[PDB]
């Protein structure tokens, strides 16, 4: 049939898949033993077919991943950590063993227990530490309760996006939470600049909440939540930071967009610097010979600056004083020469998220003629 | 869509009523209400996973 | 000769966790030098000491197919042995045996019979231990014989591990902060296996105190160089 | 009458492509066999001269 | 590559089937399906020892 020869070889399959998966969200939640699968074991689940008898029918995880499996149609690689059960809330979980170097971008924890949330926080912040192996993860957790409680039941962590919910919210909390994370991932896991807010870029699809008149957090409470932190719905996709080491105002690490772009710059500079391996870096005579591949610390700083002067506008913003924001000091330079050793260098930059749009106060004042 | 060479006796209550008709259609089974055919589909309702 | 440099512990090849890499071929006995010069020179003192400690762990082993066997013959007397009850040959397979001439005996000569039989004639006027390496259908194992000086007996030595570091062949050069040691690989090491060697070297200050340092290297048993 | 199952379908009909197939039986086994056969005119390990 | 003067008697079953073909296409041969020719290669598989 003109296909006998052997040149073309066609497979007409409806359920094909070409996408380069990426986008490796993890979902954590308690389970019912109906799910035939080893607990405390990361399982990169497929689409629905391998369902409730894989994680536990009925239990929170079921609905959570259902919403997640929902939302995003294509783009993510869903991962599940089906924790087991036991004022009960069996949450204990110091488990950097089961989940390890294999790194996940988005995290969603369907449990209002402060301890579990804080443990996830610690794990993420550990991943986000100066330690040379990096993957730059981010989590999403929910938090119900009254205004006083919501405020009190919080922290400084900027590695989560703790969602606030009034004690009237019809939908079961964790549900929305999952959806939120889901959307974010599948949306931003290629473009980090995007920010999930407004109506078009962020409306949770799988919610279908019953409409009413009395919304929830009144305007005052809305301001309280927003300023303080939480991502009251969606609008204001910030990460509760509100502070810093000592001085409170640290606008930089407020938006999630800022955090994703910072991770992007980190991985870009990491995959870029690797062209300075081998090389040979003269540091005493600062005079490379003729015919030998080599570089000098000053030359390296020049290269770094040139680089940081191209990604500007797209990753960084303006670099006010380039002469000071980017500094490269050699081991021998800082340390008075007794404890110096060629090979060690110190680079320090100044991240400035590209300024975005915000409120536009209007003061239209009518008159006649 | 006509099966002209069939010539079945006459209509009293042709086979599946409306309900059953719609049920089998949803289940992917062509129904022939000279019986004309309709929904000339095949018995395909789901892939490895995807139902719709 | 492998030559590695230690990190001087300033928080300044992580690979998988930290440990370095060392390729190795089955049967070889190579040498490694590690330079603590970067770590012990700023700590102006009396250099290193001869108190190294080595430890071998396997992260990929591929449990052996054939098994080993011992022997306790006497001096001058001929020894007889079989080689059929070693390979469990699970699925019906030819039991073709072989004695590689590269790893034959050390003070004797074997006589491989027709069906896994071998006759070991120890060297006249010789009392001690001897080994040889057989290959039962591609899979390699060792046979150890202890020739006894006709008085009573001789103790039992330990069957050599696939990857090892000799008992006393290590050295330290306090004038250059260099540790020398040997890496021995058994001919029974299966290609593709991966072992981990961890070292704990102690330097010393001018008053007699100690400074500990710990590192690893991942030894990859690879075939064909 | 225990209707026959002409399962084989390999040698009976080799790669001789037919657009339409008309099975005249109610044997679920026979139907399943024809189904499997036609599920070979749409595989990868063949020139796949199809047919429904 | 269509051998003109063969006028083979049209049939409905080949000789070498897909399997054995795929088999001796890795092994260099000049399998012929009138009958046309394809995979016009030589019986060359290996230089001195490095087969690929």
């Amino acid at each position: 049939d003109a296909l006998s020869d052997g040149f073309v070889r066609l497979c007409i399959d409806p359920s094909l898949n070409f996408f380069g998966e990426g986008c490796k969200i993890l979902v954590e939640g308690q389970m019912t033993d109906d799910g035939s699968a080893t607990p405390d074991a990361v399982t990169c689940v497929t689409s629905e077919l391998d369902i409730i008898e894989r994680f536990g029918q009925g239990s929170v995880l079921t609905e959570s991943l259902r919403k997640v499996f929902c939302t995003c149609k294509s783009g993510v690689s869903v991962y599940a950590l089906p924790r087991e059960d036991a004022s009960v809330n069996p949450t204990p979980n110091d488990y950097a063993t089961v989940v390890n170097e294999c790194c996940f971008a988005v995290y969603v924890l369907s449990s209002d227990d402060t301890d579990w949330q804080e443990n996830l926080r610690d794990w993420i912040r550990s991943a986000w530490d100066c330690s040379k192996p990096q993957c730059f993860g981010h989590g999403y957790v929910f938090n119900k309760g009254t205004l006083g409680q919501v405020l009190a039941d919080g922290d400084n962590s900027a590695e989560l996006s703790r969602l606030a919910l009034p004690t009237t919210y019809p939908v079961l909390p964790y549900l929305t939470n999952a959806a939120y994370g889901a959307l974010s991932a599948c949306s931003t896991c290629n473009n980090p600049e995007l920010n999930i807010q407004g109506q078009t870029f962020g409306l949770l699809s799988c919610i279908n909440m019953p409409e009413s008149c009395t919304p929830g957090w009144t305007f005052g409470e809305v301001t309280q939540l927003q300023a303080n932190g939480f991502v009251v719905s969606i609008y204001n996709d910030v990460t509760n930071y509100l502070r810093d080491e000592k001085n409170r105002p640290n606008a930089t690490f407020r938006d999630a967009s800022s955090r994703r772009l910072a991770a992007a710059t980190g991985v870009a500079l990491a995959e870029f610097l690797q062209q300075f391996n081998g090389l040979a870096v003269f540091t005493k005579n600062t005079n490379i010979r003729t015919g030998i591949i080599g570089t000098n610390p000053r030359l390296m700083l020049g290269k770094i600056r040139k680089w940081a002067q191209d990604n500007v506008g797209t990753l960084f913003s303006e670099f006010d004083n380039i002469n000071e924001d980017i500094q490269l000091l050699t081991d021998f330079e800082v340390q008075p020469k007794c404890v110096g050793q060629p090979g060690i260098f110190h680079l320090n930059m100044r991240y400035r998220p590209p300024v975005r749009g915000a409120r536009i106060n209007v003061n239209m004042a009518p008159a006649l003629f | 869509g006509l099966l002209s060479c069939i010539n079945m006796p006459e209509s009293c209550t042709p086979g599946w009523t409306f309900g059953e008709v719609t049920q089998l259609q949803a289940n992917g089974f062509v129904v022939s209400g000279s019986p004309y055919i309709y929904n000339d589909v095949t018995n395909y309702l789901r892939d490895e996973k995807n139902r719709p | 000769m492998y030559f590695f440099s230690v990190d001087p512990r300033n928080g300044a090849v992580c690979g998988s966790c930290c440990c370095e890499s060392i390729s190795a071929r089955p049967g070889e006995v190579n040498g490694v030098m590690v330079s603590y010069a970067a770590w012990s020179a700023p700590l102006r003192g009396h250099g290193l000491t001869n108190k190294t400690t080595f430890e071998i762990d396997g992260v990929s082993v591929t449990p052996p197919k054939v098994s080993n066997a011992f022997g306790r013959t006497k001096v001058g007397v001929v020894f007889e042995g079989t080689l059929s009850d070693l390979f469990p040959n699970p699925e019906g397979e030819q039991v073709e045996y072989e004695i590689s001439e590269l790893n034959g005996p050390s003070n004797g000569v074997v006589e491989l019979g027709a069906n896994g039989a071998f006759t070991y004639t120890p060297g006249a006027l010789f009392t001690g231990v001897d080994r040889f390496w057989f290959s039962i259908n591609g899979n390699i194992g060792e046979y150890v014989i202890s020739v006894d000086p006709t008085t009573s007996e001789l103790p039992q030595p330990p069957f050599t591990t696939p990857v090892y570091v000799p008992a006393a062949r290590r050295s330290v050069d306090p004038r250059t902060h260099v540790l020398k040691f040997v890496l021995g690989v058994s001919p029974a090491a299966i290609p593709g296996d991966v072992y981990r060697l961890t070292v704990r070297q102690v330097a010393i200050d001018c008053d007699g105190n100690e400074f500990v340092h710990i590192s690893c290297y991942d030894i990859s048993i690879g075939s064909c160089g």
